[PDB]
């Protein structure tokens, strides 16, 4: 039973506001202060439909877990596009300086 | 690769840069106390580039980008840096099923030639880019790339930015929450200093 | 307790052979019979390491997992590269014909 | 978003295809009974293309790579096809900051394009193959991309494959487990048929 509530709901995105100094990392990262970087969560059983942007591994092996569950798990909502966001920080001789951080906030999920 | 532990994201050079999402609490902003160019001046010091940097933009005045269009348009022809090696190096040789004594002509050589590289330099634009008060000075000139055609034959291939300079300048930092404990402290500001066709 | 035993290790690419048969796509796909087709499994919990792959977001999700386990999951052990498989099948109009089947074959993982 | 339940992988048309990795038990092959060549011609019929498909190749014997470039390099300079729109709408017309009254001249107009076009097409290259027993005819024509060079200027894009043709061909088809139940039916089998320069 330990574990969230993400068994009847399907794979999906959510929201999640990341504050820096709740990380620790207000020493590192002068700015912004936090970001809105979303998390992926949900299912993905069979059957997948066209909105749960699977891949063709990701439907095989919803079938074959279906059929035998011990064989192999479900795939797992991640995400299926990121954005980047700025961010001024310390670097390694700290400098500071402003740089793009890719990959950082989820735009979209699906099944993987 | 570089950091065995990846516990934080690591930081990208890829151009060009969304600025901050800042946030508007006014505890962030500095006031009037030290927003005075006299001491600003002297502390960024031999940083300062008026070439680069202002308190108040040329830009301003005393649809526009069919301009943009025709802004690229003439600085290609009239391309900076040394002819490209890949260009200059090419002679249109080889014509009559890979070659002829001369499938063209001299002359023709060094106008198809200025010819490809027009087609195929990447011009930066530059433009006046205001940053915020956490900024000092608050506007700095930006470059960038002319990307709505293409710079290669055939079609495919469009300018995007290929070296980068940094430009120093000063940020409003609050050490402790709520903005308590602020300065001005040098940071540095990446601009695309160089464009390249590129797939 | 219902799960594969998947805690103490970490990220990474298991064997899977999948049989059409057994899946009962014997009279759509005529070849090949099967193929190994592999899938991911595994822990990305804090900390992520080089060898995990994972992106920004995985790495600051697991960071905000780590420190409060209740407000997101921990990323998950995906595919992060496939490869395509040819097969021959009965297409929409009963004739059969040969094609690429991408994303269908797992080669490497990642926390995502 | 064809189909609105995704339980099987969807097929796509991306060329080129690695061929079926076939399962080496000597039950689903056919045996002499009928592999005889009269009946094979009969029930395919008007589907034999003996430019394309054969029991013994042409390419046989009565490094070989630099070769490959030769010919790539002789096949671009009669490409076959019309003058690409996107060449022969090309005057290299403006040249003293976007004009002259004619930067280049004629001649070199046309002699610039036939070298744009040579530079840029991508031919196919064709190469017998080995399908094996479990279809017949057993050889068959296959086209391919020239890819060990860039097709565009600047370097950057390459040959891919543009568009493709089936060749109907076919199959021992084994109905039941074991290869119990066995016959031949006609199966569409893709081949490259033009190549374009892409990035
Ligand atoms: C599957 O992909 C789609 C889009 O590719 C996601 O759909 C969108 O994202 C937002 C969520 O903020 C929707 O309001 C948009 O309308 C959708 N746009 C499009 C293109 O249709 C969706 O997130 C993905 N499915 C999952 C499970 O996340
Ligand atoms: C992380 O990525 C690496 C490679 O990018 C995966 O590493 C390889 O894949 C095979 C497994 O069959 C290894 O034997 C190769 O040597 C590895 N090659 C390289 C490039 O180092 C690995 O699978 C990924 N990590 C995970 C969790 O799968």
């Amino acid at each position: 039973e330990n574990s969230s509530s993400d068994q009847r709901q399907a794979c999906k995105k959510h929201e999640l506001y990341v504050s820096f100094r709740d990380l620790g990392w207000q020493d590192w990262i002068i700015a912004p202060e936090g970001y809105a970087a979303y998390y992926c969560e949900g299912e993905c059983a069979f059957p997948l439909n066209s909105y749960m942007n699977a891949t063709n591994h990701a439907i095989v092996q919803t079938l074959v877990h279906f059929i035998n569950p011990e064989t192999v798990p479900k795939p797992c909502c991640a995400p299926t596009q990121l954005n980047a966001i700025s961010v001024l920080y310390f670097d390694d001789s700290s400098n500071v300086i402003l740089k793009k951080y890719r990959n950082m906030v989820v735009r979209a999920c699906g099944c993987h | 690769m570089q950091h065995y532990l990846h516990i934080r994201p690591a930081p990208s050079d890829n151009l060009p840069l969304v600025d901050l999402i800042e946030h508007p609490d006014p505890i962030f902003d500095p006031k009037e106390k030290d927003l005075n160019e006299t001491l600003l001046r002297s502390l960024l010091g031999g940083h300062y580039d008026p070439g680069f940097m202002a308190t108040s933009p040329p830009e301003d005045r005393p649809g526009g980008a069919e301009d943009l269009a025709e802004l690229d348009q003439l600085l290609r022809q009239r391309p900076s840096g040394a002819m490209p090696s890949e260009i200059k190096g090419l002679e249109f040789s080889e014509g009559l099923a890979q070659g002829k004594k001369q499938r063209l002509s001299k002359k023709l050589r060094r106008k198809l030639q200025m010819w490809l590289w027009s087609q195929t330099f990447c011009p930066v634009l530059y433009a006046w880019n205001d940053l915020g008060s956490r900024f000092w000075p608050r506007y700095v000139k930006v470059g960038s790339c002319f990307s709505k055609r293409s710079c290669s034959v055939p079609e495919g291939m469009v300018c995007k930015p290929s070296k980068s300079v940094h430009l120093t300048v000063l940020r409003w930092r609050c050490q402790r929450r709520g903005g308590q404990r602020c300065g001005w402290i040098p940071i540095q500001y990446p601009i695309i200093s160089e464009c390249k066709c590129s797939c």
